[PDB]
Parts: C-alpha cells; sequence; structure tokens
RNA sequence: GGAAUACUGCCAGCUGGGACUGAGGACUGCGACGUAAGUCAAGGAUGCUGGCAUAAUGGUUAUAUGCCGCCCGUCUUGAAA
RNA sequence: AAAUAUGUAAGAAGUCCUUGUUACUUAAUUGAACGUGGACAUUUGAAUGAAGAGCUUUUAGUGGGCCAUUUUUGGUAAGC
RNA sequence: GCCCUGAAAAUGGAUGGCGCUCAAGCGUGUUACCUAUACUCUACCGUCAGGGUUGAUAUGAUGCCCUGACGAGUAGGCAGG
C-alpha cells in the first residue's frame, strides 16, 4: 500500500469523531451537574418554604491524604494505609465512602487529614496530577487515548468520562480511582495555618475529618 | 522516604541467559530468542526458557519415553522435541519410526532411532520446518528421581534417606531405627 | 480558639420502625466553623440524653446574623469551668458589641485569670440585660454615667525608623 | 517450682455452669455428624473422657473422622511461624454445630431461589452482598414536633 | 553473673517477615487416622467401582 | 518527553475536553441564575431566633 | 419595602513583575487557527547584539572571612572519654 | 459483664436432579465415601490492596541487650 | 489565679548568654515570616523491572535504544573492577 492518502486521511477521520463524542458526552455532562445543584439547592429553599429542614444525603467519597511520615507507625495502621495506596507523606487517594471503608479511615486518622472534596478540585487533580497504570510503569494521563486503551473496556472512552465517574462514583468505580496513581502532592503553599499539625482539626489541628475545609487545603498542594 | 510493601531492588530469580559459556549453545539462543519475541506462540518462550537451565534442571531423557509419547493417543505422527540430551534404554525392542529433536543424541539413541527409519534433529533444523511448533510434542525427563533429591529436608517420622558413606549393618539402623534399642526415630 | 460564630443545630436521632421522628432538639453552640459546630452538639446532648453520635443525625445548620449589629447591647452570662480542683460557677457580665463579639472577649478574659482552656469551660446562656441598672458587678455598671468623659494620658507615638530627633512628648 | 500440667490456669475454664450443673441434656447426642461439617469447640466438664486441651475452645475445624462414640477435628495451630495441621479426636458432648455455617446454605438457595426469577424476567442479578450504604437524602418535618431548645445544666453537686 | 531470663519482643516482627504461611490443604486429603472399618470399605468401594468404570465404557 | 500540564498552556488543554472550547464562548463560570419568590416560612424564623 | 456590603466558594476571566532550568538533537502522535495555501504557544528554544580574545572565564595551591567540624581501631546496651 | 485483642465462614476442591460400587452400617439398593449423565460463568454470588503466587537447597553472623508510651510484679524509692 | 512566707551547703556560674518588667514573664486567639539530607518539578549516576531493535555496506544483539520506580545501614552475603 501506499500509506500516504488512504490510511492517515481515515485515521484522522476516525480520531475526529472520537473528539466528537466525547464533546457530545461532555455536553450531557455538563447538565448534569447544573441541574445537581439547582434542584439540591431549591429544593433546601423548598424545606424552609415548607415549614421543614432538607437534610441532604452525606457525601459519597472523601479525598484523603496522609501527614505523618513513615517512622513510628504502630503495626496495625500501617497495614491500613498500604491498602489504602497512600504511602509518601503528603499522598491522596479517592476513598469511596462506606461503613466498611469508614472504619478504617477511624482507625488511620492520626496520620491523615480527609474531608469531602468539591469537583473544582477533582478538576485540576486530574488534570494536573493524572497518572495513568499500564503494567505498573506510572506514567501522566496528557492524551485522551491512554484512557481509552486501558480503561475503554469499561467504558470510559475520554478523560472527561473518568472525572465523572471519580466523583458520581459510577457502578465500576473501585478500579476506576485504583487506575490513577496515588495523588502525589507538594506541601501546602500558604501554610498549614496551625502551629502544632498534630492535633485534631475540632482541637485546631489537621488530621481528622475535615468535611468541605479539605478543599482549601488540596488546592495549595496541586 | 518511601514505605516498602515488597522488597525494593529484588531480582527477578530466572535465568536470562545461559552460564555455560558455549559459543554453539549461545547460538541457539541467538535465534529463538528472534522468534520468541516476534512469533507470538508460547512454544518458543518455553523452548527458551527451558534452555538457559542448567544440567540438574536438564535431566537426560530415556529413548523409551519417547516411545510413551507415540502410542499416546492421537499423536502417532506429532514430532517430538525435548531440551537436553536423549539416552537409550536395554528394555525396549519396537519403536516408530517417528522424528526426534534433540541437543545431543547419545550413541544408543543415535543409532536405535536410526534403524527403526527416524532421524536425529537439532533445534535448528525444526525451527525452518516449525518456526512456531506446529504438530510439536515437548516432554521433561525425570526430575525428583535424581540420587541427591532423595536426601534434601529429612527429619524425624519423614524417612528421607539420610547421607552416609558406607551402607548395612552398625551403620545407622541402632537406637533411634528400632523400639528394642531406645525409641523409634 | 479563632473569631467565633455562633451557630443553632437540630438533631433528630435516628427513626426507629417505631418511633419515626422523635424530637428534632435544638442547641444554641458557640464556636469558629461549622466543622466544629457539629461535634459541640453531639458533646452536648451526651450529657443530657442517652443518644450519642452513632446514635443521630444533624438535621440543619444556621448561623444567627445579628439584628443589631451596630448597637452596644449589655451582656449577663453564666460560666461552669473544669477548674484544676473542680467545678464552680459564676455572672460574669459583660458588653463588648454583640453575642459573637462577647463570646470572645470572655474567653481571653476567662482563661487570663483562672487559666481555663477552650476545652475546659461550659457557656450556660448569654441574654442581653434589657433595662439598665440591672446590673451587679461594679466594672460593667461604672460606664453608665450620663455624658461619660476621661482622657487618654501618656500617649505613645509608633516610631518608624530606629532613630528620632526631638525627643518626642506624650502629650495627647 | 513452675507448673505447665494438661490442664493448668483452668479455674473459670472448665466450669460447667451456674445454675445449669447436673448431667447433660439429650439433644447434644441425638445430632448427626457427617465428614466434611464445619463445628466448634466447647469444653464439657461434666464427662472428662474425650475432652480437649486448654489451648482449643471456641477454636472452630474441620470434622474427618466419625467413630463409635467420638469425633475427629482438624485444627489449624498456630506455632512458631507457621500453621500446622493438628489433628483432634473429641466426643460428642464437647462439639456443636457452628451455624455461622449454616447461614451460608440459604444464602446458597437464596441466590439460586432469585437465580430462578432473575433469568425469567432478565438480568438484574445484584447478589453481592452490599455493605452498609451512606444514607440518602431525606426530609423532616415540623408539624407537630416542634425543635426544644437545650442548655447545659449548672453543676450542683446533688450528694 | 544475672543475665536475661526470658522475652517475646521481636518475636512477631521475626516471624511476620515471611508472611505467616496458610496451611494449604489440598484436593483428597490424607486418609490417616480415618476409621479402619471404613478404610477397609474405601479400599473396596474403589476397587468394585474400578472395573465398573472400565466396563461400562468400550 | 515533557509534561504540559492542562490550565495553562491552553494548547494542551484544547487536545483535552472539546468541550473547553464551547465553555469559554458561554463562560458557564459565570452564568447568572434565575430569582425566585419562596420566601421562608414563618414558623422557621421564630426558631431561629429563639433563645 | 428595597438593595449594596461583609464571609465562603467558582470561572475551560483578563493581566503586570521577579527567580531556576531549557534536558533531548532528521520527518514519523494527539491538536488549534484558516473551505483554501499554510501557520502556531501542539511528542522539552530559538532570533539579534555586543566586549575580551587570554590568564579575561576557569582548575590547583597558600592565606583570610561566615558557619560547621572532639584522635583512630577495639570489644561493649552504651565512648571523644 | 465490658473496651482491646481472638477462632471460623463469605463457596467451582460449590449447589441441585437421576444413578453405581462397597467385604461398613441398616429391618429395609435404607444409610455413609466418590464418580457416571444434565443445569447453574463473569456483580461465580462482602470491602480495599497486591514492585506476581508458590516451592526447594545451602550457609555466613546471632544467641551479654538497652530505652520510651501503655498494663503490671518485687522493693519506700532508685539512671533498681 | 499570679506573686509572696513556707524554701538551708560547700572549684565564682546560669531560662543557652546578653538581658528583659502596660517586658523579650504568664494564659489565650489572629495572621505574616526563616528552613532539613522531609514533599513537589527538572538534569545526571547506578540498580532493578517491563519492552522495541538481524535489514545490510560498516564495527560489537555476552550490543543499541525506550519507559517506570527505587538508592540509608554494623555483623553478613553476593556481584562488577
Amino acid at each position: 500500500a501506499e500509506q500516504v492518502a488512504a490510511e492517515r486521511a481515515a485515521r484522522k477521520a476516525a480520531n475526529k469523531e472520537k473528539r466528537a463524542i466525547i464533546l457530545e458526552r461532555n455536553a450531557a455532562y455538563q447538565k448534569e451537574y447544573e441541574t445537581a445543584e439547582r434542584n439540591i439547592i431549591q429544593a433546601k429553599r423548598d424545606a424552609k418554604a415548607a415549614g421543614s429542614y432538607y437534610v441532604e444525603a452525606q457525601h459519597k467519597l472523601v479525598f484523603v491524604v496522609r501527614i505523618k511520615g513513615i517512622n513510628k507507625i504502630p503495626p496495625k495502621p500501617r497495614k491500613v494505609l498500604q491498602l489504602l495506596r497512600l504511602t509518601r507523606i503528603n499522598s491522596g487517594t479517592f476513598v469511596k465512602v462506606t461503613k466498611a471503608t469508614l472504619e478504617l479511615l477511624k482507625l488511620i486518622e492520626p496520620y491523615v487529614a480527609y474531608g469531602y472534596p468539591s469537583y473544582s478540585t477533582i478538576r485540576q487533580l486530574v488534570y494536573k496530577r493524572g497518572f495513568g497504570k499500564i503494567n505498573k510503569q506510572r506514567v501522566p494521563l496528557s492524551d485522551n487515548a491512554i484512557i481509552e486503551a486501558n480503561l475503554g473496556k469499561y467504558g470510559i472512552l475520554s478523560i472527561d468520562d473518568l472525572i465523572h465517574e471519580i466523583i458520581t462514583v459510577g457502578p465500576h468505580f473501585k478500579q476506576a480511582n485504583n487506575f490513577l496513581w496515588p495523588f502525589k502532592l507538594s506541601n501546602p503553599s500558604g501554610g498549614w495555618g496551625v502551629p502544632r499539625k498534630f492535633k485534631h482539626f475540632i482541637q485546631g489541628g489537621s488530621f481528622g475529618n475535615r468535611e468541605e475545609f479539605i478543599n482549601k487545603l488540596v488546592k495549595s498542594m496541586n | 522516604g518511601i514505605d516498602h510493601t515488597s522488597k525494593q531492588h529484588k531480582r527477578s530469580g530466572h535465568r536470562t541467559a545461559p552460564k555455560s559459556d558455549n559459543v554453539y549453545l549461545k547460538l541457539l539462543v541467538k535465534l529463538y530468542t528472534f522468534l520468541a519475541r516476534r512469533t507470538d506462540a508460547p512454544f518458543n518462550k518455553v523452548v527458551l526458557k527451558a534452555l538457559f537451565l542448567s544440567k540438574i534442571n536438564r535431566p537426560p531423557v530415556s529413548v523409551s519415553r519417547i516411545a510413551r509419547a507415540l502410542k499416546q493417543e492421537g499423536a502417532a505422527n506429532k514430532t517430538v522435541v525435548v531440551v537436553g540430551t536423549v539416552t537409550d534404554d536395554a528394555r525396549i525392542f519396537e519403536f516408530p519410526k517417528t522424528t526426534v529433536a534433540a541437543l545431543r543424541f547419545t550413541a544408543g539413541a543415535r543409532a536405535k532411532i536410526v534403524k527403526a527409519g527416524g532421524e536425529c534433529i537439532t533445534l535448528d533444523q525444526l525451527a525452518v520446518r516449525a518456526p512456531k511448533g506446529q504438530n510439536t510434542l515437548i516432554l521433561r525427563g525425570p526430575r525428583n528421581s535424581r540420587e541427591a533429591v532423595r536426601h534434601f529436608g529429612m527429619g524425624p517420622h519423614k524417612g528421607k534417606a539420610p547421607r552416609i558413606l558406607s551402607t548395612g549393618r552398625k551403620f545407622e539402623r541402632a537406637r533411634g531405627r528400632r523400639r528394642s534399642k531406645g525409641f523409634k526415630v | 480558639m479563632a473569631h467565633f460564630k455562633e451557630y443553632q443545630v437540630i438533631g433528630r436521632r435516628l427513626p426507629t420502625e417505631s418511633v419515626p421522628e422523635p424530637k428534632l432538639f435544638r442547641m444554641r453552640i458557640f464556636a469558629s466553623n461549622e466543622v466544629i459546630a457539629k461535634s459541640r452538639y453531639w458533646y452536648f446532648l451526651q450529657k443530657l440524653h442517652k443518644v450519642k453520635k452513632a446514635s443521630g443525625e444533624i438535621v440543619s445548620i444556621n448561623q444567627i446574623n445579628e439584628a443589631h449589629p451596630t448597637k452596644v447591647k449589655n451582656f449577663g452570662v453564666w460560666v461552669r469551668y473544669d477548674s484544676r480542683s473542680g467545678t464552680h460557677n459564676m455572672y460574669k457580665e459583660i458588653r463588648d458589641v454583640s453575642r459573637v463579639a462577647a463570646v470572645e472577649t470572655l474567653y481571653q478574659d476567662m482563661a487570663a485569670r483562672h487559666r481555663a482552656r477552650f476545652r475546659s469551660i461550659h457557656i450556660l446562656k448569654v441574654a442581653e440585660i434589657e433595662k439598665t441598672a440591672d446590673v451587679k458587678r461594679q466594672y460593667v455598671k461604672q460606664f453608665l454615667t450620663k455624658d461619660l468623659k476621661f482622657p487618654l494620658p501618656h500617649r505613645v507615638q509608633k516610631s518608624t525608623k530606629t532613630f528620632s530627633y526631638k525627643r518626642p512628648s506624650t502629650f495627647y | 517450682g513452675k507448673s505447665h500440667g494438661y490442664r493448668s490456669r483452668t479455674r473459670y475454664m472448665f466450669q460447667r455452669d451456674f445454675r445449669k450443673h447436673g448431667a447433660v441434656h439429650l439433644s447434644t447426642y441425638l445430632k448427626v455428624y457427617k465428614v466434611g461439617d464445619i463445628v466448634d469447640i466447647k469444653a464439657n466438664g461434666s464427662i472428662q473422657k474425650g475432652m480437649p486441651h486448654k489451648f482449643y475452645q471456641g477454636k472452630t475445624g474441620v470434622v474427618y473422622n466419625v467413630t463409635k462414640s467420638s469425633v475427629g477435628v482438624i485444627i489449624n495451630k498456630m506455632v512458631g511461624n507457621r500453621y500446622l495441621e493438628k489433628r483432634l479426636n473429641l466426643r460428642v458432648e464437647h462439639i456443636k454445630h457452628s451455624k455461622c455455617r449454616q447461614e451460608f446454605l440459604e444464602r446458597v438457595k437464596a441466590n439460586a431461589a432469585k437465580r430462578a426469577e432473575a433469568k425469567a424476567q432478565g438480568v438484574a442479578v445484584q447478589l453481592k452482598r452490599q455493605p452498609a450504604q451512606p444514607r440518602e437524602s431525606r426530609i423532616v418535618s415540623t408539624e407537630g414536633n416542634v425543635p426544644q431548645t437545650l442548655a447545659p445544666v449548672p453543676y450542683e453537686t446533688f450528694i | 553473673a544475672k543475665s536475661k531470663n526470658h522475652t517475646a519482643h521481636n518475636q512477631t516482627r521475626k516471624a511476620h517477615r515471611n508472611g505467616i504461611k496458610k496451611p494449604k490443604t489440598y484436593k483428597y486429603p490424607s486418609l490417616k487416622g480415618v476409621d479402619p472399618k471404613f478404610r477397609r470399605n474405601h479400599k473396596h468401594a474403589l476397587h468394585g467401582t474400578a472395573k465398573a468404570l472400565a466396563a461400562a465404557k468400550k | 518527553v515533557l509534561k504540559k500540564n492542562p490550565l495553562k498552556n491552553k494548547q494542551v488543554l484544547l487536545r483535552l475536553n472539546p468541550y473547553a472550547k464551547v465553555f469559554a464562548a458561554e463562560k458557564l463560570g459565570s452564568k447568572k441564575a434565575e430569582k425566585t419568590g419562596t420566601k421562608p416560612a414563618a414558623v422557621f424564623t421564630e426558631t431561629l431566633k429563639h433563645d
């Protein structure tokens, strides 16, 4: 064959329609998030207007980042971190919220600082600190064709597809979280903000659950 | 630092190249690494893997053992390949024509096979005929039948052939072997 | 512990198959952020009822923005501090601006003389004294005289550099 | 010296019971034991014959031998740094069926029960045991239930 | 010349360096200790079905 | 050969997420919302202000 | 009755200044802008200037300065002792 | 009668229907062990992780320890 | 609560020293600021691991190249020089 006119044009033709699928699916997604908050903010308004109170569903996933170093770790907590893929100091992974999973967090609090993240925080983490996994071999995410080569047979033919499952907790979420290398973050830019880092967030420290306050801490690292 | 869930800088533990400093043997690796890397068949990989073994892991195959593989159902015309040396067995009379491929054919193997109509074949000759190993049968000689393996890991109530120079009476049948003399093992 | 913000918290427990919607309790709490706010409510319900953090649920969290954050209100507050050799109660009255300001200036003042940390102090109730001359402690009534006035002696100015040229005075 | 006897340090361990003394009832004998059944060990001090060592108590094993008036069990003892297959032969009064296992039995048919229904209607298997999922969004009511203010109680000794 | 009597420190740390092996049961476990009267059955039971399976298929 | 992160260096942000082009055209980070007239019920306000 | 403001959060909002590095060494990957040729900030630098042109840069050596740094080997729970 | 800790199970060496052999057992092809023919497949039936899992031989050195949080023994106490 | 009495030892000698008292002391918050061989990004050295590379003129396929992660350490083991 000549390989100058036929295959390359078709290869671009196949590539160009793939972007359209990604764009069309994103248009489906972008409509979904806006309806999400617009229906939970309005429902919060209507509860008070009806003389009631609205309790939203608890956050379905948390971002857990290690605070302590590696020395002087008891054996039971240490095994928890290894199974959580949290190896280094200032390393983070998204953890599905579940009573089975939640018990490890309350057993690993003195060495982690976790909380409920927001879509903005996930948006930068996937884009900036995006690392794949292909026969180990941690490589940057970058292109939108590496993901479909590793996750396409679990759907998810785009990075925007992946970032939707990592926040909305899709059906096949465990390996989608497991496909991403643990997020290796730097020290906070504005500082930890507390004199001593190893007090609980209630006691004026850093470790333990902090709900929505984790967004501010992660943005400095990322 | 980095917490280690495994041992860092660990070796694969397998032989990537033969320790034998044989100029001809390395040529066998030369041909097969080309096939194993490029031919999408496991026959090339297993032959290459089995070719880096030592002599202990490369036991001599009796010529009668091949005969068993030929009245194996459905393997009448299947060619046989084996890495190592093929010996002769003085307890077989019937031998099918067939075709045998190996590294070193002993004098008995070199005579019994050819007189039955077969031909001794080297690993290079099968490559030009069966690059991927079509209609090819592999077999390995007995490994746990070596003299030294019967002494491995002996202990009380295991009966694993304690190492002794002279056998017979007065040699390792006293107290610790029979109930009348002390105890039994 | 920080720039304090009051909060209200509502808790409905877990509705069992027998007694749904049990009581929808409420409490007024004094904290700095919502994260600590959701933790003090449980710490205060456990001391009065037979429910705990596991057997409970936060219904709503709200902030009471002051209706008159500009008028100088009067406050009388009761405190129960776990001191070194037991616990005690007092009636201390202060007026900064409002509740969130009064609570803030309470804790430094409370920890200044009694060395009671934030975790060893109980806030009983915060209320505005409606009618004047209903206060007992003299150091607060002292600033309610008609058209009060006093000077500020011994003024000290903030130097910019390390050297001065005129031996500055302390007038005002 | 030091005492390391066969049944040493067993003073609250082999007590029969409180208000349950006397001869054992007849239900423990009338149960059928078959080879390959998960059981539990609870030593009975009433009859010392065929009674396990103090180490084995509450341990769970598999039935492999069933003789006339005793049952053989295997215990995966952890000694040193490894597991060894310890075989124990115990009488029928120091043993009882482990109903942790039996719960799995009807679970097998329970999944199989709606397995037929799953293929009858279509797909929708979802037979993997989901853990305790977080609660979803719910609304509370105030009509007839008004919030009640609460304050910490002032200190008082009442003694 | 008093010495250290006994100490169990570092024994679990030493033991766990190799993973603590699972006792690795097999299919058709060893029949040691089985009732001899049933074992006499077990030899003859398979012997009878040995020819039964062989005679059936031809 | 080099890791060029998204957000900055817009070009690498265009090979990813083709929706990012139309996102900037119609803002979508400063979109105006619709206002309503549902003032909270009077049975809630006194609970908020109650001692 | 009416806003604004404060607090928090978001923008695939626009930018100004400073600091370190520029590794790799045909073309061959996903892109963006233009129907169009082509171009680009897209798989990691080029363009233009100048002064010296040889002890000027730089190495070694001696001294000075700011800071740090206790003689080795040895048994030993533990040493410079 | 706690808290910590601890044993076992979460299944393809699995379940269901017909059926054989046995010198055991049973009044009784009635019971017990395993196979013969057919059905259940990738949510095949808890969570997370897995620089792969398992296995063998050989041997250096090691067999004076000490300290700290937590519990506790002897002694008033001790850098006992 | 602070402070004070209670409170007496031996080469002159201590919150590290100077010193400091609406203090540089005491208790409590607010920020901003300085850094380790800690974390982040990059180049290089080595090890390990996973892979591509017989096409000939023209040099090594016990070679060439690509990617990723690691690097402490007495007794001790092995390997390359």
